[PDB]
């Protein structure tokens, strides 16, 4: 993504 | 097949650092917390310390063997297996594992890992001495895998394993699953939310 | 055979990750606690800290050797042997092992492991200041092996409950009793054995 | 390529103890702190305990693979990868990593490692009970690599705030600011790059 | 022979998991505690925390080398050697080893290991504020080797509190280190020990 | 040589368990403490907790490489090198190492190891609230190498002290000595550090 959920931050850095 | 052959076959074929996906399907992981104790409710800095058995199951059909004239299960050290990278998103202490780090592998490829864990969480503990009590919410999911690689489902309330010697008592335990999709990214992110409703004994 | 050969032969043939059993037959494990001290009784948060020697024995015939013109026993580090995955089901802290992590292996394949352990438990400590005192219950069994793989039994535990106990502790031992339990859960048709050890103690006063 | 092949290829070719510089150009490391909780403010000793996610990213083209008919990313344990030797220059405790020690590696060789960390700092906690609050400064950069080997930059995203911060903390976050520096010490004739993160917070109410 | 060769040769012939008995004679281990500090005397719980250097020596002739035109001694990490499984039978805490885990090996095969150790014991501390003071007793011996495999002797010095911190709240009146053997009902054999008696009091 | 080859070559010729002596001369180790913080004084038990960077240098010519197209330095994990077995003889706690366990190796064979360390000592802290303050004395030397095998020399707070400490540094003196105990026939070199500090 950028935000919010840990795994999402891993897979779509920011 | 004897246990030596079973374990040998697991070492050939099990890669602890490779998620056992199978035809690009996620690994379906089920998780349930069984609460054993509530140890320190800190009224001054909204923190609670809980002990719980974290019952985790999943499949890795690469590990399967023929269970005729053979053991149907074995205990294998977790350093030989892939284990899901589950975390309590809102934990404020490292999970302390109290029990031997072994998992059960069944002949069909089912894996059961149930460590007893002690861990600290931030929770509102002001109402713990009231009749309705307080609620500690624990959010569990994969630390690095989205829902197309690892899916997480709950498998509520029981006091069966709870210490009768705790200062506290369990009013209720509820487990909901949460699945969110954000506009950036086509995949879904899953967690299990566990709610522990408890109070000081009278 | 010298000790070097004995140890060498144990390393060949011992598999620390494989329970030493033939088909459906369980490994018979015996357990006895010798209490050394009761250290921190927290009257406010029903918790107690105990130090105890955990006497654990079992057999592994794969380890046996011929004891003629040879040592009858050896000390071997536990990482070279299979050890039962015993756990105190109701502990609230990781067991702190105070002693060298060695077991005694006898030439017949009998293994004795007796670590000194410090560990915290939840127990009712409200009566610790009374004559009948309080009771700390420690439930020990295999974490992952059911009763067809590991059985767990108390020993015949004759000796002075207080024989090993520190004369300097603020507490004294009234009694130690051992019950065996066998628990079967709704998921799974096999049973898990434990030994429950009950430590009845009180403040000296 | 399946995930097994990807990981196999990472094990061949990744050297965890060798900084992945490409032509003596520095390895560009970005770091961003997401604060989750502030756990013990000690008014008397100017010490704070914080939990934060340390989002750290860099490139290592040795890890790259062809992502046609293949996964675009994998999770790899950090013991298989080089990771920057970042340290909080002003920490007074070892960083306690709360989360699985895995990094996410993309097919182009971009790596994301984001441990949740609990760590203690010496910082100015006077004013924490006021409206403007206190500021804890956390200074992070490479312990052994100067600016020609590692560069450190803040992330572009102070477009967030306290969505990450626990509703249950005694404290609230007023602001987080990130400044980049490069400092030269008397020990060492080259400059070390750091990010200084400023956490402005106060007691609730 | 240089130090590299000496260490190489030690790794080749040394078995850390085999007690170096010479034809089923016990291994003679000497042990001596040198007290550095007494840190937390808890009058309520009868507990004390001590720091001491544990001077331990024994022989392993398998390690010996020809010391002509060669170093007479070497520092070797203890994981490359057999070390006695000494324990304070009556300790209530895990021994915290403060120092690098190296032992000295001499060319004749004699090994010296002296870790600085911090550890907690149960001791009667009711008299610590009196003139005669209190006495903390530490029983040290092999955890798993009985008297036919390991013997344990004090080295006779007490003679002095040479190592003791001037800054401790406590002072040493006396240290005696006497040899014993214990038998418990657990174990039919005798285990040799040194019983160390630390007589101390709160300073004036 | 690239960094990978440098490390490879270090693993080949470095013996972490063998002191790198040249021709029976002692290994010259220089050691200096840079104080970062003083954390808990404990007026009741005469104990203090300090954080310091332990700046340690020495030479090991076995590690050297002679270039054409080579880096001047590398960071290597300390398990690849011999490191002096330095200890605070009078510490009452295990040193807690706060930083990555890497050392810098320079092409000439110079090694720089500077861990940030937290550690507890016994000191008289009754005067900590006075103007002349208290003094914490730290004796640092080799645990197992006597003066023919390892020599130890100083060379300064160095203004790396936390502005946020309850305490302030009045003075630091770092002087060389040698000790002999009744245990041991030889003399051991140390640096004796005096940290004079007081409450703000």
């Amino acid at each position: 993504c950028c935000a919010r959920n840990p795994a999402c931050r891993h897979n779509h850095p920011c | 097949l004897d246990r030596a052959d079973i374990l040998y076959n697991i070492r050939q074929t099990s890669r602890p650092d490779v998620i056992p996906t199978q035809r690009d399907r996620p690994v379906a992981v089920s998780v349930s917390l069984k609460f054993i104790n509530i140890l320190e409710v800190n009224e001054i800095t909204n923190e609670v310390d809980v002990v719980f058995w974290q019952q985790t199951t999943w499949s890795d059909r690469t590990l399967a063997w023929n269970s005729s004239h053979s053991p149907d299960q074995v205990s294998v050290p977790i350093s030989s297996l892939w284990v899901p990278d589950l975390a309590a998103y809102n934990a404020i202490s490292k999970p302390e594992v109290l029990t031997p780090q072994l998992a059960r592998v069944v002949s069909d490829g089912e894996v059961l890992y149930m460590p007893s864990i002690r861990q600290r969480f931030s929770c509102d503990v002001s109402g713990v001495d009231t009749e309705s009590g307080a609620t500690c919410r624990i959010k569990i999911g994969s630390w690095t895998h989205h829902s197309r690689e690892i899916s997480v489902d709950p498998t509520s309330d029981d006091s069966e394993y709870f210490s009768q010697y705790s200062r506290f008592e369990i009013l209720d335990v509820t487990q909901k699953k949460n699945s969110v999709t954000y506009s950036c990214c086509p995949e879904a992110y899953e967690d299990v939310e566990v709610s522990l409703n408890f109070r000081k004994k009278g």
